[PDB]
RNA sequence: UAGCGCCGGCCAACUCCGUGCCAGCAGCCGCGGUAAUACGGAGGGCGCGAGCGUUACCCGGAUUCACUGGGCGUAAAGGG
RNA sequence: GUGGGAGAGGGUGGUGGAAUUCCCGGAGUAGCGGUGAAAUGCGCAGAUACCGGGAGGAACGCCGAUGGCGAAGGCAGCCACCUGGUCCACCCGUGACGCUGAGGCGCGAAAGCGUGGGGAGCAAACCGGAUUAGAUACCCGGGUAGUCCACGCCCUAAACGAUGCGCGCUAGGUCUCUGGGUCUCCUGGGGGCCGAAGCUAACGCGUUAAGCGCGCCGCCUGGGGAGUACGGCCGCAAGGCUGAAACUCAAAGGAAUUGACGGGGGCCCGCACAAGCGGUGGAGCAUGUGGUUUAAUUCGAAGCAACGCGAAGAACCUUACCAGGCCUUGACAUGCUAGGGAACCCGGGUGAAAGCCUGGGGUGCCCCGCGAGGGGAGCCCUAGCACAGGUGCUGCAUGGCCGUCGUCAGCUCGUGCCGUGAGGUGUUGGGUUAAGUCCCGCAACGAGCGCAACCCCCGCCGUUAGUUGCCAGCGGUUCGGCCGGGCACUCUAACGGGACUGCCCGCGAAAGCGGGAGGAAGGAGGGGACGACGUCUGGUCAGCAUGGCCCUUACGGCCUGGGCGACACACGUGCUACAAUGCCCACUACAAAGCGAUGCCACCCGGCAACGGGGAGCUAAUCGCAAAAAGGUGGGCCCAGUUCGGAUUGGGGUCUGCAACCCGACCCCAUGAAGCCGGAAUCGCUAGUAAUCGCGGAUCAGCCAUGCCGCGGUGAAUACG
């Protein structure tokens, strides 16, 4: 539901909020246990990072990504997040 | 409790009726460590088992124990997707316990405001009669027996 | 960084206070802001001495500020000269009955802060830290130690990524209460930055 | 008359400024994302000298076609 | 050559039984089948389960095996015929007739192909059923080629011992198949296991070599491109054999090592799960935090390790935010150039305060010195400068400090020994323990940082004591321990003494466990403090610190006005509850441990209370906050949104503050709002624990304090596993 955003050290520009929104938006089309997230995006020197904490049913999975984009970690975060949401579902269906 | 057999304590004498397990009852009734206050609504349930079917409270509570007290009960399991409450034989620790627990419990969901009386009626719902006291222990014994279907899982 | 400062741990134990008197309720901060003005004078003033432990005694009106040192002429002066040089703005910082004093140390390299401010020293000098640390403790150990240690921090080659460099020989049981371990600190700064020095002498058992 | 090459490692010759994954280096591993001995200038240093470097090709290092002098269970390699 | 042996070696022809499916008969009734659980499917048109009869195809149970046979592929009911290879004995004959083998030729799992048969079971494709986001799969019900026979093609493979064939030479131990002997033993052939020497990059090989040698054939020469393309040959096809390059890469690789990790496995610890007493979530308020508002709604922190954290005290102070107003060599740091002024006290001008507009009293000084006065050491102001100042940047440039895994049992070194080496060993194994604690093993033997132990609190009694204690003791008592009196008790607070499985039982090899004696206390007696090398590029540039980075009448200082308490919404931690163990009143008990001068303020009087004015005693075991509450005397409530609720709003106060609109808490009086114990989930807790009540402290005018840190009352619910 709620995509919580943290622009600490960053902007969180409305138009980029769109970028980040669409991506988790994709994600939600595969996993229906999700309640809410809080994502925190911050840039330092070269590496422009992103980290979130992700609530599944009661939650929670969490993870972080680097890159020199600030768009990279966006691409990354999802990817790591994805792997662990899939684990979430399987081994669970395996009980 | 992953290491030892986990010892349980030896509770005080009753200076009232002379017995170590009556002191054991005091404490389940009670909250915030009251050996005066919850002790009243059972020490006004001392004079209430003398003022209805009176005799002496002596054997009313020697027979309030084993009377709703289960020797055979459920403790559950799951096999890879199917869960079985399994009938089981409870030891002198579980068999002195199950009792004093529900004693107050179901007796307090009742209407008669003072439990000096409200729970006192419940010492005759065991040693003698019916109620919501003897209500669960049947289902306790009933998931044992009939649903001993699942006792092929035992420890 | 999960340890203790081993001295504040040994106060009333293996070791005693370096300012010890008695005060009253609003009678405290005063005599306290004093000796802390006194080293505040003796820090910048007494450096090339070896400047190690300043043990400060008092009474009403009358405070005897001891100094325990290395080079007692870097201390005393020309016949009387330096000891009463500072003694001017000193009891004239105090405005009370003060007393200047002297004690030289036996193996000044059996004092931590002393031994370390040479590690500090060698460090801004633009010297060999791997060597220096190594050098320092080696000194201490044949010097009659029976255990010894050093820590130093910040950019040890002046490269961006910091480090922490470390060497010790002989027993040094911080966690043991019968200890007698000097600590002393040495803070150095060169054009790449500040550093830090953490030295431990083990002085033997109790 | 004195010049050409180079000074991260191979490989002998190091510091400062400018630049800041840009401009550019590069034979190989690589260097540059703001203190870069690796770019570009400078000071110096090493090398050679009317030359010094680059490119192309030949043998060498290639014991990497193995006569001298290599190999094949799992590295390339025993034929179903 | 003779004589003998074993064998799923091969080809043909026959024949045996079990089981599966189908069909007919009998019998019999409501489900079967199937999965993790289901559903499809089958079934009252009579299934499944049972009996008999019949048909047909495939495979060949037990024997059966690390077994045997073959050159390989590969070969398994039994019988016969036809046939190959092979081993042994005898030492008979031949007389070097040997070995290998480019081409060639033959053989060649399965799948596939052609013509014809056959077709039970199974089963690509295919259809359903479930799963799933999808499921062109995995599991389930069906199901066609195929599987089977004959003949003919196909010619591939992890066609593997990933190891070409023959010969000779170089320890043995063991078991196994199979011949022979004068038989525990030996000798020949075959199949395994461990291993001498040797080999090896290592793993490993080792008389069945991957050792030493010789012969001959095959093959390799970086990865991808690619077993692709082209040509050729073969094939009915599918496709097979032979087999490039361009281009691109700085690697691709083999074995081993240390970790990390596994929906790998073992053994073990933690209130980790279970099991319990209670909570959050759902109520209203506090406080924090997300979003939005604002001109400021100031920064940090952010899963565990941020959300009553930084903040142990925001009315403007604070305060880094913002408006309007100011101020600048500066509010402060040294430093000096050129002067005043030498210091100062008091005004007063415009002021919201600042800030800027300006009157006047006025120097003690080291000296020339009566003196006219003088450098002046002051200090003061004006001009200057260097600069200060910056809570403006960079916690990935740092120190210090701290959070963290975690009070977890570990992290290592010396020297020896193993390995070419990374490295191992130790530190593993076995037994105990809270622990790398100890014990026993053992190519290790020690040692370091950790652990424990040494340090405080608490609990036994002693030591040295008493301006706190005591009819303990006798007595008066103003009958309050008041005093004469008393240092023994309690208190108090410095030393002490001690308890280690020392002792007896059971086990044992030791450590130790199991068990008891006693002891106030035991197997560390219960709590703190202490936290290893390291981890997280954890946190902090806003405590301070520091490399640089940039602002230098502003991004520097001060003031006034406001803000951090806005308010559409969310969450975090919490107090009071939502009632009879309970809601009030009056009656009345019991703790420590603390904190006290424009402080604690005994006591009176006014008042309803807030509190006000008075009043003593205190630097405080001997004065004050001080009343501890829950409980308990026993009285009113009688299931009642209520005598539960203490909340939003109403009034008039009180206090401190210069000041309480924003934005203070307490008082008396009026609103007496939710809230009926709370979903799904989720957070603690193993003794004096949760839980209930009460007191003190920091900080601080005052408190927005229910929070933070502590003190003391009664007293459990649940642990095998
Ligand atoms: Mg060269
Ligand atoms: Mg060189
Ligand atoms: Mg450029
Ligand atoms: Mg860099
Ligand atoms: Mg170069
Ligand atoms: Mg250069
Ligand atoms: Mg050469
Ligand atoms: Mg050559
Ligand atoms: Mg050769
Ligand atoms: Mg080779
Ligand atoms: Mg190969
Ligand atoms: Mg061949
Ligand atoms: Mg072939
Ligand atoms: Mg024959
Ligand atoms: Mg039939
Ligand atoms: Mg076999
Ligand atoms: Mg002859
Ligand atoms: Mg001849
Ligand atoms: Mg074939
Ligand atoms: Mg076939
Ligand atoms: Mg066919
Ligand atoms: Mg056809
Ligand atoms: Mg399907
Ligand atoms: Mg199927
Ligand atoms: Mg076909
Ligand atoms: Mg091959
Ligand atoms: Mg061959
Ligand atoms: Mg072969
Ligand atoms: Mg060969
Ligand atoms: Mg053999
Ligand atoms: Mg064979
Ligand atoms: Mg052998
Ligand atoms: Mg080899
Ligand atoms: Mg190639
Ligand atoms: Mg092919
Ligand atoms: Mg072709
Ligand atoms: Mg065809
Ligand atoms: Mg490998
Ligand atoms: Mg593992
Ligand atoms: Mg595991
Ligand atoms: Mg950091
Ligand atoms: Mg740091
Ligand atoms: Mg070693
Ligand atoms: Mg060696
Ligand atoms: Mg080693
Ligand atoms: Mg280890
Ligand atoms: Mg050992
Ligand atoms: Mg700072
Ligand atoms: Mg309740």
């Amino acid at each position: 539901m709620q995509l919580n955003i943290t622009g600490n050290n960053v902007e969180i520009t409305e138009a980029l909020r769109e970028f980040v929104t669409a991506k988790f938006a994709k994600l939600e089309q595969y996993f229906d246990r999700i309640n809410q997230v809080y994502v925190v995006l911050k840039v330092e020197k070269v590496t422009h990072t992103s980290d979130a904490t992700l609530h599944v049913n009661g939650g929670e999975i969490h993870a972080s990504a680097e890159g020199q984009d600030m768009y990279a970690a966006i691409d990354g975060l999802i990817d790591k997040l994805a792997r662990q949401l899939t684990k979430h579902k399987d081994k669970l269906k395996q009980h | 409790a992953r290491r030892r057999r986990a010892e349980v304590r030896q509770l005080q004498p009753d200076l009232v009726y002379g017995d170590v397990l009556v002191t054991a009852f005091i404490n389940k009734i009670m909250r915030d460590g009251k050996k005066n206050l919850a002790a009243r609504i059972f020490y006004d349930a001392c004079k209430i088992i003398q003022e209805k079917t009176g005799q002496e409270p002596l054997k009313v509570f020697k027979q309030a124990v084993e009377n709703v007290k289960p020797r055979m009960e459920v403790r559950s399991r799951r096999v890879g997707g199917a869960n079985y409450q399994v009938p089981m034989e409870v030891s002198p620790r579980r068999q002195q316990s199950l009792a004093l627990r529900w004693l107050v419990q179901a007796a307090n969901q009742r209407p008669e405001r003072r439990a000096a009386v409200r729970i006192a009626h419940e010492l005759m719902d065991a040693a003698e009669g019916k109620g919501g006291a003897v209500k669960k222990k049947e289902d306790v014994e009933r998931m044992a027996e009939a649903n001993r279907a699942y006792a092929h899982y035992r420890w | 960084g999960n340890k203790i400062h081993p001295i504040g741990f040994r106060l009333g134990i293996t070791r005693d206070w370096e300012s010890r008197w008695y005060a009253g309720k609003k009678q405290y901060r005063h005599l306290l802001l004093e000796d802390q003005r006194i080293r505040g004078l003796l820090e910048k003033e007494l450096y090339s001495a070896g400047l190690a432990r300043v043990d400060i005694e008092r009474a009403a009106d009358n405070v005897a500020v001891t100094v325990h040192v290395a080079k007692p002429g870097v201390v005393i002066g020309r016949g009387g000269e330096r000891i009463r040089v500072l003694r001017e703005e000193l009891a004239k910082l105090t405005g009370k009955n003060v007393a200047l004093n002297v004690q030289e140390v036996q193996n000044p390299n059996l004092s931590a802060p002393l031994v370390a401010q040479r590690v500090a020293e060698q460090i801004e000098r633009r010297f060999a830290v791997r060597r220096a640390i190594k050098q320092a403790v080696q000194r201490v150990m044949e010097s009659g130690a029976k255990g010894a240690k050093v820590i130093v921090s910040g950019r040890i080659g002046g490269a961006e990524q910091a480090r922490t460099e470390w060497a010790a020989q002989g027993r040094v049981p911080l966690h043991t209460l019968r200890a007698n371990i000097d600590y002393g600190f040495a803070l150095a700064r060169t054009t790449y930055g500040v550093l830090g020095v953490k030295a431990y002498i083990f002085l033997g058992e109790v």
